[PDB]
């Protein structure tokens, strides 16, 4: 299963 | 440890020609169960293993949503980065990401990891204590600060120690046949005269899973990392791997050379000798 | 930004028997960046019914990819693999040898 968090640098 | 779930993201910018290429892949140990490709028909999370096809349409819809979410984060990241490093709009640039959890032989959480690269270089890694980041340079400190404010690691700790393991456990159960099996390498050896006064002995390991193997040559029982040729392990296609290792010998002297093979599928390592 | 040359290998899924249906594999690995041309040649001419696994990469962030296309080996048919990359003056052509 994949994360729910989109980590924009 | 005995079992590992990893996810692999690559985003590639193409400036003159539209939105970045995005490719996501999920892995249980050496096995690929899911794939997304932005340049593919369905525009959906697709299966690639039997034991994941059984999953219901809530699973696929979710994943497709979250994976498009990931590609959209990566699309921004290529902007911000080009800027950080002040790169022209002219060139292609690559973002790679890898997260997942390992579990141990009892299937309790071993360790978490969440690693990011830009242009094939470590940019930022989450540290093994799952509280803090390692920043590869001062572009990457900016990000670290940004993710320290936005309390990112806390929300990654939730997923890596919780959902990641709990569905790793699930994928192991539903794929007992495939994921918990160990395929011993089938070993043989070949000869090819090379020079008037020289042969090559190629020692072979075929149809093994998982992918971790060791092949060594001995001459008269003394190891030869010298004089040898070792091809990096490679997938058969069929969910198994292959390796060979060759030494070149003085002809008449083959019998002196032994190739030794380790794999968890072997209790006692196998010694193989040239034997018509 | 980096650049690794890809290390190529051409090899049959199963031990080659002339007349027996099999799989030809072109494995390109250890390479960066990802954009790469790869085909499977029969006696020079391009095999079009080819399939590739999804891009991934290894512990050092170098990419790997498997191109494969069902085929039946023979004594005279010469199978090869042409790879081009931005780290290559000229495309590499690597002939298949059934004992590599």
């Amino acid at each position: 299963l994949l994360s729910x968090f989109g980590t924009p640098t | 440890g005995s079992h590992s779930m990893r996810y692999f993201f690559t985003s590639v910018s193409r400036p003159g020609r539209g939105e970045p290429r995005f490719i996501a892949v999920g892995y249980v140990d050496d096995t690929q169960f899911v794939r997304f490709d932005s340049d593919a028909a369905s525009q959906r999370m697709e299966p690639r293993a039997p034991w994941i096809e059984q999953e219901g349409p809530e699973y696929w819809d979710g994943e497709t949503r979250k994976v498009k979410a990931h590609s959209q984060t990566h699309r921004v990241d290529l902007g911000t980065l080009r800027g950080y490093y002040n790169q022209s709009e002219a060139g292609s640039h690559t973002v790679q990401r890898m997260y997942g959890c390992d579990v141990g032989s009892d299937w309790r959480f071993l360790r978490g990891y969440h690693q990011y690269a830009y242009d094939g270089k470590d940019y930022i890694a989450l540290k093994e204590d799952l509280r803090s980041w390692t920043a590869a340079d001062m572009a990457a400190q900016t990000t670290k600060h940004k993710w320290e404010a936005a309390h990112v690691a806390e929300q990654l700790r939730a997923y890596l120690e919780g959902t990641c393991v709990e569905w790793l456990r699930r994928y192991l159960e539903n794929g007992k046949e495939t994921l918990q099996r160990t395929d011993a390498p089938k070993t043989h050896m070949t000869h090819h005269a090379v020079s008037d006064h020289e042969a090559t002995l190629r020692c072979w390991a075929l149809s093994f899973y998982p992918a971790e193997i060791t092949l060594t040559w001995q001459r008269d029982g003394e190891d030869q990392t010298q004089d040898t040729e070792l091809v990096e392990t490679r997938p058969a296609g069929d969910g198994t791997f292959q390796k060979w290792a060759a030494v070149v010998v003085p002809s008449g002297q083959e019998q002196r050379y032994t190739c030794h093979v380790q794999h968890e599928g072997l209790p006692k390592p196998l010694t193989l000798r040239w034997e018509p | 930004m980096i650049q690794r040359t890809p290390k190529i290998q051409v090899y049959s899924r199963h031990p080659a028997e002339n007349g027996k249906s099999n799989f030809l594999n072109c494995y390109v690995s250890g390479f960066h960046p990802s954009d790469i041309e790869v085909d499977l040649l029969k006696n020079g001419e391009r095999i079009e019914k080819v399939e590739h696994s999804d891009l991934s990469f290894s512990k050092d962030w170098s990419f790997y990819l498997l191109y494969y296309t069902e085929f039946t080996p023979t004594e005279k048919d010469e199978y090869a693999c042409r790879v081009n990359h931005v780290t290559l003056s000229q495309p590499k052509i690597v002939k298949w040898d059934r004992d590599m």
